[PDB]
Order: structure tokens, then C-alpha cells, then sequence
């Protein structure tokens, strides 16, 4: 199965980001749930950049302001500009991150419900706005490609 | 806050997407 790329389909991104989100609750010991090399690489592209970005600004979750009527409009209007001028892969590990740092400040504020609504909101943006990009410029394969190596 | 966040999102991807380059 060489032919075509890696998580070529909405039904993979689904099943990328619900990994995801699993994995950055799990880092706080939340309990949650709802390609291999792809997942791995992710994991470690986020986690790298969250460090990246912990070392300049202070937590994510600082400038939130999380509640249940204003958390779809919240992650809306931040993927929208995120993605105003353009994709590239950096600006999508952003999205992920963001995407789990909402899940984590859901849980943080006894919000954890948010937690599922938050999964299909990118796992939709995902497939409305970026998927087309990831095919047009090599798949997640290129993605493994570009971010495999450490740092 | 919104703004702010949305930027320091989008700058802190480019520059990983420099690196990676």
C-alpha cells in the first residue's frame, strides 16, 4: 500500500485528531477517548512546539476565557486567522496545539463535555480547509518527511 | 486577547516551518 498517501482521507483526520486530543489530555492525566508513523510524528512536532512557544509566551490557556456559549466562536475565530494567509506545516502543528490546549482548559474548567465538541470542530476544519493543502503538497507523508527528525 | 493569541500562533508556526526547511 505505496501507491497513495498516508491518512489520505476525512476518515483518517478523524482518527488524527482523536488520537491527538488523547495524547494531550493524557500528558495531564485525563482519561479521554472518542497512519502510525503519522501519529508519532505529530505527537512529537506538537510537543516540540509547545516548548518552543512556552520559552517565549507565557501558558496558551493564559487568554482563553472558556465557556460553553462562546467556545466554538473562540476556536473559530482564531483557526480563521491562523489560516487568513495562507497553510503551511508549522501553522497546522499550531492548529493542533490550540485545538488541544482548548480540550485541556475544557477539562481544567469543568467543562470536560467541550472536550468532544472541540474534536469534531477540527476534525471539520480539518477536512473543509486544510485536507485539499495536505494532498496538494505531499500528504502527511510529506509532513513525516519534513518534521521526523528531532528538532 | 483573541488577536494576540491567533499571531503568537501563526508566528510560532512559521518559524517551525522555516526550521523544517
Amino acid at each position: 500500500g505505496s501507491m497513495a498517501h498516508a491518512g489520505r482521507t476525512g476518515y483518517d483526520n478523524r482518527e488524527i485528531v482523536m488520537k491527538y486530543i488523547h495524547y494531550k489530555l493524557s500528558q495531564r492525566g485525563y482519561e479521554w477517548d472518542a497512519s502510525e508513523v503519522v501519529h508519532l510524528t505529530l505527537r512529537q512536532a506538537g510537543d516540540d512546539f509547545s516548548r518552543r512557544y512556552r520559552r517565549d509566551f507565557a501558558e496558551m490557556s493564559s487568554q482563553l476565557h472558556l465557556t460553553p456559549f462562546t467556545a466554538r466562536g473562540r476556536f473559530a475565530t482564531v483557526v480563521e486567522e491562523l489560516f487568513r494567509d495562507g497553510v503551511n506545516w508549522g501553522r497546522i502543528v499550531a492548529f493542533f496545539e490550540f485545538g488541544g490546549v482548548m480540550c485541556v482548559e475544557s477539562v481544567n474548567r469543568e467543562m470536560s463535555p467541550l472536550v468532544d465538541n472541540i474534536a469534531l470542530w477540527m476534525t471539520e476544519y480539518l477536512n473543509r480547509h486544510l485536507h485539499t493543502w495536505i494532498q496538494d503538497n505531499g500528504g502527511w507523508d510529506a509532513f513525516v518527511e519534513l518534521y521526523g527528525p528531532s528538532m | 486577547d483573541m488577536e494576540n493569541l491567533s499571531r503568537r500562533l501563526k508566528v510560532t508556526g512559521d518559524l517551525f516551518d522555516i526550521m523544517s526547511g
